[PDB]
């Protein structure tokens, strides 16, 4: 298209589909998109790395885990959309609508209809991506809430200049199979291998294990000053390969359990 | 070249349906349905009759697609003749659909040329005596998505009054209800069925394999000369559909036998086209269709086989051990204590007949036990996971369940994948394969 | 200010007063003559109700074609003298003529199954005795429509009745004290008789039954001049809600409207066709526009046996006049679209509505579509039903465990491995066609077709998060599920 | 449940920050990110769980995981205080294992009793 695909390490299929659905042109972008994977499978990593490599298409990052109910989730959508567009188009005169005034799924649609009509002087069709990052992690979740966000595109005006686009992130694949007949595109993030966890964990943590003071302090204080960075990197890399090969059978293909057993056992 | 970059962009926006509304693709198997919808809208907008009708078909059956097509084609000829109201049974309630009509009434009437302000008993009596009551009238067209939630068992006030405008109002009121339920007339009350005009039209279904071939032929043929590659694309795609043993016509046949839905194949073709760098790779990728095997592998890569293949050796051994306790039990139930007892007598019987395999302790399998819970291999015993609506999810959050309060190793669990299924997926070369059978 | 624990930022409160009518004249002798008073009885409200006709007006009109069958569908509408309710007209009119002429108060209760002409003929009663009152043989009265399903709240009938009586906007707890002081305390010389129609009285009394008592108790008063025509559906709604001693104290009349016979449906349908049946139109052959008395003199007769079988079938089921006027309206547009397709007029010797147009209009509302839906599903969706029907004849338990269905689908492809269709599909149903995808536990599109049958209403599934022990019913029948699966060629042989 | 722990915690900090200040806010964990953008000073919130042997540990586990999402805001620090009346060994059998690995980056056991050392 007219988009840039970043090089994420073990997600090269997932990034090509992520560049396939997300674009600046609103006619060739789906209004719903699910990125399903389990925990630690690198789906907020490559979602973030895709938008950083593409700065001219716009994103609103929401976390539905720190919003707990459905009603703060609607209010944060109304707050962060109009706060995004004020930084994004300062030359447009606008009147701020109170985001705490939405108390209904329809009052979101009426508020988004009022926000979007005053940016009607824009030059071309523009899509703003509303990233609900962890929609399944909402605590009060029920079956009838995700099909309430699928259908917001049909209630908002079709010839607006700002076309909101929903990108969902979810975990558990029994939540996803309830909405299989909606036929909305989904990119799956499967669990990593043992060789994929080790390569990711060694490029993520060898930087911090040098700037850690404990390895830093000891080598000058033990009076063995015969080392280089290439030994410094290889002594921390071989610890990570050794902390995985001992505790892979305990943790599994996690990233966050390996990251805790490193820093508990690196000092 | 920019010709290929313009050959992708039309061919991909034909796959989303965002062509302008004289070039929009109408498949031949739903022409007799869209002509029936076409007749209803333009003898209610042109000829000012007031009849109502319910559209019914499955999800992704072009109900909203054909209504958005018919209004957009009447948009360009008769713009001044009608306002359009659309509600939706998901985001609207019995209380909120009253505010949704009055808000859309007053903002559609500004574009051709207050109602929405006040109490809810005020805002409902103002939209009644607006609607219930050579110059001609404005026809008001209503669109309902999921009319079956408005047809609940309790009161059905909003469907009563709108069907009462079809019969008695002097304003021409067209009402579409898009539902999925086949027995939609049995949700309606005796008064509400009596007002309704009994016309319930059923969305057509794909009957033949050649219906999906012709409908993919209509989706992937470019009918104008935009790129230098248009004729070269069109003669390639007609060779790929005329050959019955082609790979593209093989992936259409699998869709016809399993899903039989063209929007599911539509999501497969979209990154086959968008992830093609040049025309040499875009012409190759529809001949081979090697992406659609990679696509179908992804969609189904962590369902339940792809999670079982992503387990370590202790995680697999505890999953087998809990699957043997669940097979001996009469209720299919087990604890952490029962599944570690079967685990430790398994590692003994491996090391006795045989270098050695580590037996992990009671405190260390606890982390493995909790990961199999959160990967949906174990469920809580008689568990109700997600509730239907918002009030049942609220009632459950105020109740304090028993399995929360009993200790960790005493919770009864049940089993997502049984042992007879667990023998068939694990390969015959695993050391744990002999323990997938009693 | 203070820090609020929650916010209500969408409160819209009505400008309705709180003090009732019993506290604004200080004396019964200081109440003026309410009939010769400007804001009572709707003497100024005729300006705002006619405001909204101008909102739906537009000036464009380009020669819409009015064909032969468009005139028949205009005349079979329910909004367009009534033959088959004559003894019921003469019962409601006699009971209301006597109470208005004697300055009395009464209640008339009328019930029946939906669509039998009772909202129509009560409005025809009060239109006859408006014309009798306008000739001054009974005194003047005021007429109030109250519809229970045209209210948001059930308590809005108190607000709307007192607004029509007095022109005052009060809350409901202030409106019922205003009405109760109005009917028992205000003298009969100062008031006007009021004929209120409590339409669809079922809907007002569902929660607290405090509303049916008040309207009926107000009619027992001596000073009250109130006639409550209470139209509902069932006949025992007074005695169930109020009780036996209350409904004997009120002493209201009690009419039931039986649904119409088939001969009464014929004298409704053919009564609305006296100006058009056996009549001549002027149809030009280039636009299609008909004009009642380049152009042929065509005429229009509708077949009498077509109205016969439309009356025999509708009256045998429910007996309502709506379903018979819209089975003849539906037949009139089936005949139009074939007239519109033969000559191709579009939109801008003799025509008839046959027996086959009325049967086609009548068959489509009586057929079910769960047969036609399930014969045209996937092989996967039909394999789900065919495995569910085998389980309901191994057990007859009629709600099957969903893991028993999965093992049956696998066993049914297991056993029939010699079959020509099953050898070529089992590769495309466990690995989904090619290699590099492993052999799997569920068939391809198992989550799609299980959700497709739950969305369609064919299939009921209980709420369990264990996807294997969950139970699954049908919702249609075991017979019409087997009828749809013995039609499909590949499943009935295996 | 978990939303009642948060709506009381976000009410108790918004009420106690207007008391020291001398518009309305949705009471959720988006008040923690807007705290410097609305009050000008950074935050240090302290949680004091009173009868943690009487609370259920499904809710307290899901609330510590909820508070874990406030470590991306660069101007807040949370401090938990557990009034464990009985035992630490009873608590670590109740919480999930990935929560104990979060509670162990810095913890401090303080024996608090009238009966200690007599
Ligand atoms: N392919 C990758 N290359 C490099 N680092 C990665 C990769 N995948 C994951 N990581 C890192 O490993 C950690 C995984 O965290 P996330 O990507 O946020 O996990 P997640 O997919 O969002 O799962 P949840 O639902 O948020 S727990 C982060 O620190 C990432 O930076
Ligand atoms: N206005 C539109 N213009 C173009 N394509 C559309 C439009 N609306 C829907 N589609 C597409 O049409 C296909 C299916 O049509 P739909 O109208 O969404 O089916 P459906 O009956 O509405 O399903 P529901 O609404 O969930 S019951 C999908 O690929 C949609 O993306
Ligand atoms: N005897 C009749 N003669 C002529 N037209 C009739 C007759 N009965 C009914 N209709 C027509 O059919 C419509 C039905 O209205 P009604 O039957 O009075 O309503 P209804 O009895 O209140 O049914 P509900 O509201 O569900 S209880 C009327 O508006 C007329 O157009
Ligand atoms: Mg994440
Ligand atoms: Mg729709
Ligand atoms: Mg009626």
């Amino acid at each position: 298209m007219n988009v840039t695909t970043p090089e994420v390490a073990f997600r090269e299929y997932q990034t090509n589909c992520l560049a396939s659905y997300i674009s600046a042109d609103p006619d060739i972008t789906p209004s719903n998109l699910i990125l399903q994977g389990y925990s630690g499978t690198g789906k907020t990593y490559t979602l973030k790395k895709y938008f950083n490599a593409n700065p001219n298409l716009h994103a609103v990052w929401l976390e539905p885990v720190e919003l707990v109910s459905w009603k703060p989730l609607l209010q944060a959508i109304a707050r962060t959309v109009q706060y995004k567009l004020k930084t994004l188009y300062p030359n447009i005169p606008t009147t701020d609508y109170d985001p705490l005034q939405v108390e209904e799924p329809f009052l979101l649609v009426k508020t988004l209809h009022n926000i979007f009509v005053q940016y009607e002087s824009l030059q071309e069709k523009t899509c703003l991506f509303l990233i609900l990052d962890g929609f399944d992690s909402l605590q009060d979740l029920d079956a009838a809430l995700f099909n309430k966000y699928i259908k917001l595109n049909e209630l908002l005006p079709k010839d607006s200049k700002i076309n909101i686009k929903f990108i969902y992130t979810m975990l558990e694949t029994s939540f996803l199979q309830r909405y299989s007949t909606h036929c909305i595109p989904t990119v799956m993030f499967p669990r990593y291998n043992v060789d994929e966890v080790s390569t990711i964990l060694v490029m993520s943590r060898c930087g911090e294990l040098m700037e850690d003071s404990c390895l830093r302090k000891r080598i000058i204080e033990e009076q063995i000053t015969d080392c280089t960075d290439d030994q410094f990197q290889n002594v921390a890399a071989n610890f990570i390969h050794l902390i995985v090969q001992a505790f892979h059978s305990y943790t599994g293909n996690d990233i966050f359990a390996l990251n805790d057993l490193i820093d508990f056992k690196w000092p | 070249d920019p010709g290929f970059g313009s050959l992708q962009r039309r061919l991909l926006q034909q796959l989303y349906g965002t062509l302008p509304t004289d070039e929009k693709i109408i498949f031949t198997y739903l022409q007799d349905c869209q002509q029936e919808i076409d007749r209803i809208i333009k003898q209610s907008i042109i000829q000012k009759e007031s009849h109502s009708v319910i559209l019914v078909g499955p999800r992704q059956s072009y109900k909203t697609y054909l209504l958005d097509y018919e209004l957009s084609l009447l948009q360009q000829s008769y713009k001044e003749q009608f306002i359009t109201i659309r509600l939706n049974g998901f985001i609207h309630s019995e209380q909120t659909a009253i505010n949704g009509i009055a808000t859309q009434l007053e903002q559609q009437l500004q574009k051709i040329h207050t109602i929405s302000s006040g109490s809810l008993t005020e805002v409902f009596e103002k939209i009644l005596l607006l609607l219930d009551s050579s110059i001609t009238k404005i026809t008001v067209v209503f669109i309902f998505d999921e009319i079956d939630t408005f047809a609940g068992p309790v009161r059905q006030t909003l469907l009563y009054n709108l069907f009462d405008m079809v019969e008695h109002s002097r304003v021409p009121v067209c009402i579409f209800g898009c539902t999925t339920k086949l027995n939609i007339l049995e949700y309606l009350e005796k008064r509400v069925k009596s007002r309704f005009s009994q016309r319930v039209i059923y969305m057509p279904q794909i009957q033949n394999l050649d219906d999906m071939v012709d409908a993919v032929r209509n989706l992937l043929t470019v009918r104008s000369e935009i790129s230098p590659w248009v004729s070269q694309w069109n003669e390639t795609l007609e060779k790929e559909l005329s050959d019955p043993r082609s790979n593209l016509n093989r992936h259409i046949r699998m869709n016809f036998e399993t899903f039989r839905s063209l929007p599911t194949l539509k999501n497969s073709i979209i990154p086959l086209v968008a992830t093609s760098k040049n025309f040499g790779s875009l012409c190759t990728a529809i001949k081979s269709c090697s992406f659609l095997d990679i696509y179908n592998k992804n969609q189904l890569s962590n369902n339940l086989t792809g999670r079982l293949q992503s387990l370590s050796d202790l995680e697999l051994a505890i999953l087998i051990s809990a699957a043997r306790v669940a097979l001996r039990a009469k209720d299919g139930s087990f604890n952490f204590n029962l599944a570690y007892a079967e685990y430790e007598k398994m590692i003994k019987a491996i090391n006795s007949r045989i270098n050695t395999i580590k037996l992990w302790l009671k405190k260390d399998v606890k982390n493995v036990w909790e990961n199999l819970v959160q990967l949906d291999f174990f469920t809580e015993k008689s568990a109700v996971g997600l509730r239907d609506n918002a009030t049942a999810a609220f009632y459950a959050s105020n109740y304090q369940f028993q399995g929360t309060m009993i200790p960790f190793d005493l919770r009864s669990y049940q089993m997502q994948i049984i042992l007879q299924e667990l023998r068939r997926i694990i390969p015959k070369s695993n050391m744990y394969y002999s323990w997938t059978q009693l | 200010p203070v820090i609020r624990k929650f916010t209500k930022k969408n409160v819209a409160r009505a400008k309705k007063k709180y003090t009732p009518f019993s506290k604004r004249f200080k004396s019964i002798a200081a109440i003026p003559d309410l009939t010769s008073l400007p804001e009572f009885y709707g003497n100024s409200s005729e300006l705002m109700a006619s405001r909204f006709e101008n909102k739906l007006k537009t000036t464009q009109k380009h020669q819409i074609v009015e064909t032969i069958f468009s005139k028949v569908k205009k005349q079979l509408n329910s909004s367009y003298y009534l033959p088959a309710r004559e003894n019921e007209f003469a019962s409601i009119y006699l009971s209301a003529y006597s109470a208005i002429e004697s300055d009395s108060a009464t209640t008339i209760y009328v019930a029946g199954t939906p669509g039998v002409g009772k909202t129509l003929t009560v409005r025809e009663v009060v239109k006859e005795l408006l014309s009798s009152s306008a000739q001054r043989e009974i005194p003047d009265f005021l007429y109030v429509e109250i519809n229970g399903l045209k209210m948001v709240k059930p308590t809005d009938c108190y607000e709307t009745l007192w607004n029509k009586v007095s022109g005052e906007r009060l809350t409901w707890a202030a409106s019922m004290e205003s009405l109760e002081f109005y009917f028992k305390r205000v003298p009969k010389n100062k008031k006007k008789t009021i004929v209120v129609l409590l339409d669809e009285l079922d809907a007002m009394v569902t929660k607290s039954q405090d509303i049916m008592y008040n309207f009926f108790n107000w009619t027992t008063y001596e000073n009250a001049k109130l006639i409550v025509i209470a139209v509902a559906n069932t006949m025992d709604l007074p005695e169930r809600q109020l009780g036996n001693k209350i409904t004997s104290r009120i002493g209201f009349t009690r009419i039931m409207f039986t649904g119409y016979t088939h001969e009464e449906l014929k004298n409704i349908i053919d009564l609305r066709l006296k100006g058009l049946n056996d009549s001549f139109f002027y149809v030009d052959t280039k636009t299609g526009n008909a004009i009642l008395i380049d152009v042929r003199k065509v005429r229009l007769r509708m077949s009498a046996d077509a109205i016969e079988i439309a009356s025999r079938k509708v009256a045998s089921v429910s007996g309502d006049a709506r379903r018979a006027l819209k089975v003849c309206k539906r037949a009139a547009e089936i005949a139009e679209k074939h007239y519109m397709a033969k000559h191709g007029y579009g939109y801008d010797g003799v025509q008839t509505v046959h027996i086959t147009h009325v049967m086609k209009a009548l068959n489509e509302t009586l057929n079910s579509h769960v047969i036609t839906f399930m014969t045209r599903l996937s092989f996967t969706a039909k394999l789900f039903i065919y495995a569910l029907l085998n389980l309901m004849k191994k057990n007859g338990s009629q709600e099957q465990e969903l893991g028993d269905i999965v093992d049956e689908i696998k066993l049914l492809i297991e056993v029939n491995g010699s079959n020509k269709f099953v050898m070529e599909i089992a590769k495309t149903l466990f690995q989904q066609g090619s290699d590099n995808i492993s052999e799997q536990l569920r068939i391809i599109s198992w989550d799609f077709v299980l959700n497709q049958l739950l969305d369609a209403g064919i299939l009921f599934k209980q709420t369990m998060k264990n996807d294997r022990i969950c139970c699954v019913k049908l919702n249609i029948s075991v017979e019409e599920a087997k009828r749809a699966m013995n039609e499909d060629e590949t499943l009935r042989n295996l | 449940n978990v939303r009642m722990m948060l709506r009381r915690s976000m009410y108790k900090l918004y009420s106690a920050a207007d008391a020291e200040e001398h518009n309305d806010v949705s009471y959720d964990l988006s008040l923690v990110e807007n705290f410097k953008r609305l009050f000008g000073k950074d935050l240090a919130m302290v949680f004091n769980f009173k009868d943690v042997d009487s609370i259920n540990f499904n809710t307290l586990d899901n609330f510590i995981i909820l508070l874990k999402s406030a470590f991306k805001y660069d101007h807040v620090k949370i401090s938990l205080i557990f009034n464990i009346n009985t035992n630490l060994s009873n608590i670590e059998k109740n919480l999930r294992q990935s929560t104990i690995r979060l509670l162990k980056r810095n913890y401090h056991k303080l024996d608090v009793s009238s009966n200690k050392g007599f």
